[PDB]
DNA sequence: CGGGCTCCTCTAGACTCGAC
DNA sequence: GTCGAGTCTAGAGGAGCT
């Protein structure tokens, strides 16, 4: 199984009985390791610069995880109450029957609350942000954040697109932003087939675009479209519609907002499972471990400064390595290429004794499973230029 | 066991004295006693007893000579025999002339007759003549050397020059080194190739030993500084056809004459790589072949010059001796040179940092030509250089005008691409930026480019204009004629702003509290700034003298009493000069240190006594260094090393300080060694002393310096400190600097530096009186100068003789004080060969386990065996008695005084330091030694505790 | 101009007058970072993570929930997580007694999630699961930046870079003061002043040994940064059960870890480093500057000069060069507020590509250091920009 | 008339040679 | 034919030891 692989190989991170289909999308507990980590950091970099990088006006938003709160019913979101207040009630001072009801009507009344979707964040800093762009839409607003939702509480990393932009423009904004995010998925994607958009209508009646992801059980909403339109900004904005109103053209408009909702969890969970002899083909730009060093024979202590050199070099390139030289009780080849696969490390690196004779390595790929003999000073070289035309 | 003087000084006790000089001693002349109460009743010394010190009963071993003179000649030959045997094998030897191909197999090569080549595994004989060549490009592992045997000639390729592999250790092994094994071995500087020798490195001491023709040069015919420069320059003056200069080609000139040498103009072992060496190797042996030949030629015509002028065997014992320094090193000072470095880089960031924002801050002063008005950097270049040549939304695009928009786009950056033509090939260095900017900016090409004026330092002339440091509010300037000084607004006779200087200057004293209104140093009229006197700023030497950087540390007290201040203000001035000052020595000392020799053994070389020994860890590091010492590098035949014998102590504010901290012995070893106590200062009085009534203490100056005991602080350099209020260390400049020479200024000067609350009068008013003083020190100064002109001059104690360029017939009446110095020092020298001689006896006769480990110049380190360190300081105690007694004898005086016939206590320490307590806090080691590399205070041990410790027996 | 509002008009800050005391700035209340602020935050988490751990040996990531499980703890601060659905069923629907509402009260101070205060706790969870990537090869650690909650009543967020050093007992002290110099020299590496960075030994309740990194802030030193040198108990706390569990191979023998906390605060880093900085310039660090690279246009021919900036930013952008479109403004200004402006906001460069670069290719490039201008060739440009990133590093 | 050394960095000056 | 950049060397002032 996937999920086995990835626990033992430190992409997953739990117990057996968080470990199941329904405990993983759920998000009440950490359920990536290290490696899952880094896979998943790897993801939200290529989500940013593809979004607010190579993009026109789009800018970064940090909000807080907690809400103001309101009295407002259909809020599921768990609030925050005070420890102490609570003691001191219960304790100290005894209350009455009425009192305690008092007490209870204030917590939901007036209390922190977490959020369920960055939506809010993004649209409270729509005044700054659109100060920065001299009131000029479109522009867009992007952020990475965790987001609890009720299941205990559950927790989703979402990677949220909040694009202001001129209600004559709305659907076509939209399709754009519907075929560049379905662009972003395939790319990285062994399967790029495995994706697929629906049209979606909101409660509301307002439409929308839902990008699945078919995993082995059923197609699961990875990222979510919609045109809000003006609706949210006004009910965030209440009052004066001066400062709502952005410069677009001769004309001032409330522009119509588009969540464009995804969930870096569940994208890297659809990752794992397009990546799955038992190998992990993560696309270069998604792998977490791209090259690793190993020692072959005698003697230990040249052979292991050569690799710390060749070491503090890649990572003074940018190129993650895994120090496996180090370890000191090490398997044989064949099981080491096994374990690389599994990790879905790009290519592995020998050491040996010709490599202090002439500066030759031999470089194994993990797609191909071709070994090749490299000199030392093209190593680095080689493996940046393979990034940047795999990411390119 | 209690003895007396006839001028009641306390004599050795009855049990030395019987063993030393001898029962029937003629009794004292009384003319001569009451000649010598005169004299030191005239001072108002006579009288005031001293307190009997403890007695000493020892059962010295034999002196199975006549008497201290024979003993120590004896003793002198039975060491330095062989060596001379071999010596004297090189001098009759005929040899089969320089073969005409090398070869070019690895390892040792024999050349026999009409230039066959042979393998050998080592030269098979004992007296080689010895050259190595490293090539420096691959760090310093030997590359190639070449031997001459009396009968045959010998060269050496290594693996490195020959198998030519991808990389090579970068840490040495006494397997990477040049094999040789009673075995003598002659070279220009033997020390260096003793450095690449494999069986130099062991614990374990080969008895091979190196006859240098250098230090032999310099005690034949050597130079001073002064006449090494007046030499070169050249190249009474009869002096420079006697003497030649340390370099090969000079002294075979000298000695030999003939056809010149001729050195390589590729210089391929400096300056090339390894395939240059690979293509030139026959050029390269056959001048290391030359070189040899060379050396012979100047041993031949160097060691009967050298065994006449310096009758005394003693004397190449102890030179001999000198030759084998060995120091040793754990994988701790891997750890001390990174840790220095580290320390030493981000101190000189922090510094750079600085400079580089008041940099930055001052290019913007270009703008307006405001830069005219600055009061610092209206002199720099400022100057420029030409670059030298020959609407509503549209919406989302589609995803067809996307890739035609970046198609397009790529297109137009990529067709410039190819507009390069028109610019010069060589790259212009930062046109824009000011010339001053530009001075301080690595260019782009090189390959340790870093942003921003990274050149920058305290050292330039640049940096106090942009600290912008003010001399009691005055602006710094540079005269070049007159190094750094100051600016003193208000004279009335780009240009310089003298009205900044006034508004500045103005400023200053309204802020701080002050009101022909300055005196300093002196007005230079000849600098000639506009509107302004240019004083030079005080040096510590006098006024004669230029200061080249206002970032001295004898800066540091005129910044901190607020004289000396930065533009910035706040600490950031005493920031930069304690910065400095706790770099200077690293900046100075960085590549000696770093690049330093180290040959770590494997668990194999070294012996069982370090493996089983407890504190002997498994993951740690065992290597030596073996100091590259030339046994006699001044006229004085002192040994000089550029390193070790320049190692800065441990102090609390200077990084790697703990240099030599770090020289630790390894675990079942110690080290034990000792530093004689006013050592020179008592070589004078002893003289003075046999010259004027022929008994201890005769003379005034004599008894100051016998009466007194260092523990108390009662010693005659504590006595001077607490006369003048000055730290001992300084009292010993000082005294050191009135025996050699130093008149009432340099008292005056070395006062004033040294008690910053004296004034001018106070310090001159002390220095006439302890110079004023027919006087104390009359006797002593006779002596010298008698020593000095007579026709010979020699040493007191063993004969040596002065250098043939020192010689009163061939230099008349020029560097006297040279001269005149030359007899305490070479004493103190024959002091030193004494002790080794006696060291090296006492070790082979009672078996302590035990090498020579370093000395300097008046100290003497063993790397002893845990088990034996008591003996070896009850053997350095006899040695201290016995060499004060050969003194005592050779100059006349048939006694020995009490108080100086030990030392004060020997240190035995597993490090070498200055003093036993110290815990060596330093910028680089701030949790000092014991919190860092567990190293434990050892133990300091006057006599009395070592003959209770030893049963005052050298024997177990 | 005070730093607070210069800040918030070039978007390094957020939030109302109110919000920007320094009594509001320090509490963690509220977001108080716009887009350049964010940047800078990511820039100094991205140095960090760099030097904490891909270039430090056997340090590993990790991620933990912000919500930690619920303890009946005597005088913890930590704010509750209730569901607000079951708060109405119990007060609306059934109508419960005045017993019942004291029971449901003493449940959520019982069994109920609370927000995380320090990483500490989500570290130590996934220890087990490090002890197997590293075969259980001590020393290793973990690191972890995010958001930790801090009672102030208002809860006050804080994020956290803690990097939880598992080290034997026998070199607990020595790497305590390794990570103590390594920690004060990273932080005066990107300091216009390091003397302003300093350390102060200090002890806890229980006794244990420690130190805290300081700031000198204008109006006094912050604890930007903790080490503690915590004993086994935390550990035993987390796993109480066999020790076979907990410990880890030291050498040749089994020892339990002594664990070290490495506590910064990124938030009051980024105002520490935006103090330290602060004519009007922000000079940050260039590998923590937002913006590196700025540009602009000249005065026709319009298309073609935009077409050649749009390869430039394309070109800057793919080497990965954060950068700036100021051609793309609309609004027109003189070059003089323009690099006023760029000067504010820690632009390192600021290129003009004007009409002369269609025959040839020079680009007037200004530094922020100098401010001086210096013409380059076009294909050139992005070269110069790698090496002065790769070497200010 | 302090002496005996050691080495360093910085700067000025002269020499050499390629590109315009 | 000429200007500017390596490149090499020599001298001066500072700083370690004894
Ligand atoms: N500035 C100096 C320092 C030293 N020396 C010489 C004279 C000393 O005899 C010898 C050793 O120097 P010390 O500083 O060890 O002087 P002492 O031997 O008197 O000191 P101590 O009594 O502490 O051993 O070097 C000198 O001439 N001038
Ligand atoms: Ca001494």
């Amino acid at each position: 199984a996937l999920v086995d692989l990835c626990r033992r190989r430190h992409f997953f991170s739990g117990t057996p009985q968080q470990l199941s289909t329904a405990a993983l999308l759920s998000g009440c507990h950490a359920r990536f390791g290290p490696l899952g980590v880094e896979l998943r950091k790897n993801l939200a970099s290529q989500w940013w610069s593809s979004m607010v990088v190579f993009r026109e006006q789009v800018f970064a938003v940090d909000s807080l995880h907690q809400e103001p709160g309101s009295s407002q019913p259909r809020d599921s979101a768990f609030r925050l109450v005070s420890p102490e207040s609570i003691r001191e009630i219960l304790q100290d001072r005894e209350p009455s029957k009425e009192q305690l009801v008092a007490f209870l009507e204030n917590l939901l009344k007036t209390s922190g609350k977490l959020r369920a979707t960055l939506l809010h964040g993004a649209l409270e800093h729509y005044v700054n942000c659109l100060d920065l762009v001299n009131r000029k839409l479109p522009f867009g607003l992007a952020q990475i954040g965790v987001c609890f939702h009720p299941v205990r509480v559950g927790e989703k990393t979402e990677a949220s697109l909040v694009w202001f932009t001129p209600t004559r423009t709305s659907s076509q904004w939209l399709d754009f932003w519907l075929r560049h995010r379905l662009l972003w998925w395939r790319k990285f994607a062994m399967s790029p087939s495995n994706f697929s958009s629906a049209d979606c209508q909101d409660e509301l009646g307002r439409k929308g675009s839902k990008l699945y992801y078919s995993f082995p059980w059923g197609k699961e909403p990875i990222e979510t479209l919609w045109n809000l339109g003006d609706q949210e900004l006004l009910h965030t904005y209440p009052g004066n519609v001066s400062t709502i109103q952005g410069r677009d053209g001769r004309k001032n408009v409330v522009p119509c907002v588009l969540s464009v909702s995804g969930d870096v969890d569940l994208g890297t969970l659809a990752y794992l499972y397009d990546s799955f002899r038992k190998v992990l083909k993560l696309h270069p730009c998604l792998a977490p471990i791209k090259v690793a060093l190993d020692v072959g024979k005698g003697p230990t202590v040249e052979l292991r400064q050569v690799c710390q050199g060749l070491l503090n070099e890649l990572l003074e390139n940018g190129i993650s390595v895994w120090p496996g030289y180090s370890e000191t009780v090490h398997s044989s080849l064949e099981q080491l290429h096994s374990k690389y696969d599994e990790m879905s490390v790009l290519f592995s690196v020998l050491v040996t004794e010709t490599t202090l004779e002439n500066g030759l390595i031999q470089l194994r790929s993990r797609d191909t499973t071709m070994k090749e003999m490299m000199h030392i000073s093209k190593l680095r070289d080689f493996l940046v230029k393979y990034l940047a035309s795999a990411s390119n | 066991q209690l003895r007396l003087n006839p001028l009641l000084i306390q004599m050795l006790s009855r049990g030395l004295h019987e063993q030393i000089f001898g029962c029937g001693g003629e009794m004292p002349d009384e003319a001569a006693v009451q000649r010598s109460v005169e004299h030191l009743q005239k001072h108002g010394l006579w009288g005031q007893p001293a307190t009997p010190l403890p007695d000493v009963e020892l059962r010295l071993p034999r002196l199975f000579g006549g008497n201290l003179d024979q003993h120590f000649r004896l003793l002198a030959q039975k060491q330095s025999l062989p060596y001379l045997e071999a010596a004297a094998s090189l001098l009759e030897a005929q040899l089969p002339p320089e073969p005409k191909s090398w070869a070019w197999a690895e390892g040792w090569t024999r050349y026999g007759p009409e230039g066959e080549a042979e393998p050998v595994a080592i030269p098979e004989e004992r007296a080689l003549v010895f050259d190595v060549e490293v090539c420096l490009a691959e760090g310093t592992c030997p590359t190639l050397a070449v031997a001459i045997s009396p009968s045959a000639w010998y060269s050496w390729c290594s693996r490195r020059l020959v198998e030519e592999r991808y990389s090579w250790t970068s840490q040495l092994s006494p397997a990477d080194l040049i094999p040789l094994g009673e075995q003598l071995v002659v070279g220009h500087n033997v020390s260096f190739d003793r450095a690449h020798i494999r069986e130099q490195y062991l614990i374990q001491d080969s008895r091979m030993r190196f006859l240098d023709t250098m230090s032999m040069h310099m005690a034949i015919s050597g130079l001073s500084s002064f006449q090494r420069s007046l030499w070169m320059g050249a190249k009474s003056w009869d002096w420079m056809d006697i003497s030649s200069a340390n370099n090969l080609a000079d002294v075979h000139n000298l000695y030999v004459g003939g056809p010149p040498l001729e050195k390589e103009p590729r210089e391929l072992f400096v300056k090339g790589s390894m395939r240059d060496i690979r293509e030139n190797f026959q050029d390269l042996m056959q001048y290391c072949a030359r070189d040899v030949w060379a050396t012979f030629e100047v041993f031949q015509q160097q060691l009967p010059l050298f065994l006449e002028r310096c009758p005394h065997p003693v004397t190449l014992a102890g030179m001999l001796e000198m030759g084998v320094s060995y120091l040793p090193v754990n994988q701790n000072w891997e750890r001390y040179l990174t840790e220095a470095q580290n320390t030493y880089e981000e101190l000189q960031r922090e510094m750079k940092k600085s400079l580089m924002d008041l940099a930055n801050d001052a290019c913007q002063l270009l703008s307006g030509e405001r830069y005219k008005e600055d009061p610092w950097l209206w002199d720099l270049e400022w100057d420029l250089q030409e670059f030298k040549q020959k609407q509503e939304d549209p919406g989302p695009p589609s995803e067809e005008e996307e890739l035609q928009r970046s198609v397009t786009a790529h297109n137009r950056l990529q067709q410039l691409r190819s507009t390069t033509d028109l610019l010069p090939k060589r790259p212009q260095h930062l046109p824009g930026h000011p010339g001053w900017y530009r001075k301080l900016c690595p260019r782009l090409d090189d390959p340790a480019w870093a942003p921003g004026p990274s050149l920058l330092s305290l050292q330039m002339r640049v940096t106090p204009k942009l600290m912008a440091l003010t001399w009691d509010g005055f602006p710094l300037h540079y005269s070049d004629s007159h190094g750094w000084g100051y600016l003193v607004p208000g004279r009335r006779d780009v240009t310089c702003p003298y009205r900044a200087i006034e508004s500045l200057y103005r400023k200053h004293c309204l802020e701080q509290g002050k009101q022909t209104y300055h005196h300093g140093n002196g007005p230079y009229n000849d600098v000639n700034i506009p509107g302004c006197w240019f004083f030079k700023l005080p040096h510590k030497d006098g006024n004669n003298y230029n200061v080249g950087s206002p970032f001295a540390k004898d800066f540091l007290p005129k910044m901190e009493d607020g004289t000396l201040q930065a533009g910035p203000g706040g600490a950031s001035g005493p920031r930069a000069l304690e910065i400095n000052k706790m770099i200077s020595f690293w900046r100075n000392a960085h590549k000696r240190i770093s690049s330093q020799m180290v040959v770590w053994l494997p668990r194999s070389a070294l012996p069982r006594v370090v493996t089983r020994h407890p504190s002997f860890d498994e993951e740690g590091h065992y290597g030596a260094i073996l100091p590259q010492v030339v046994t006699a590098g001044t006229i004085t035949r002192r040994a000089v090393e550029p390193t070790w014998l320049t190692a800065s102590n441990a102090r609390p504010d200077r990084v790697g300080s703990e240099l030599k901290a770090m020289v630790q012995a390894p675990p079942g070893y110690v080290l034990v060694g000792a530093d004689v106590d006013s050592q020179e200062l008592w070589i004078a009085a002893v003289l003075g002393d046999a010259h004027f009534a022929g008994m201890h203490g005769c003379t005034a100056f004599g008894w100051m310096t016998l009466q007194g005991r260092k523990s108390r602080g009662t010693d005659l350099h504590s006595k001077t400190a607490a006369t003048v209020g000055i730290s001992r260390e300084h009292a010993k400049i000082f005294n050191y600097g009135r025996i050699y020479g130093a008149g009432q200024s340099f008292a005056e000067r070395l006062l004033m530096q040294f008690n910053h609350r004296l004034t001018r009068q106070e310090a001159a008013e002390k220095a006439q009186q302890m110079y004023a003083v027919g006087g104390t020190e009359s006797e002593m100064f006779n002596k010298l100068e008698s020593i000095a002109m007579s026709d010979t001059p020699r040493t007191p104690v063993l004969g040596c003789c002065i250098s043939r360029a020192l010689e009163p017939s061939v230099v008349q009446g020029e560097f006297i004080t040279s001269r005149v110095n030359w007899v305490v020092q070479s004493s103190a020298v024959d002091y030193l060969h004494l002790m080794l001689v006696a060291m090296k006896w006492l070790f082979e006769e009672f078996a302590i386990d035990g090498r020579f480990c370093i000395s300097i110049h008046d100290e003497v380190r063993y790397l002893v065996r845990e088990e034996d360190r008591y003996r070896a300081a009850l053997a350095l105690q006899i040695t201290n008695l016995l060499t004060r007694c050969m003194f005592a004898y050779k100059l006349g005086l048939n006694d020995l005084p009490q108080s100086v016939a030990f030392f004060s206590a020997v240190d035995i320490d597993q490090c070498l330091r200055k003093e036993v307590t110290m815990d060596c806090k330093t910028p680089s080691n701030p949790t000092g030694m014991e919190r860092r590399y567990g190293i434990p205070q050892g133990e300091a041990l006057d006599i009395y505790q070592i003959i209770e410790l030893t049963k005052g027996s050298l024997e177990k």
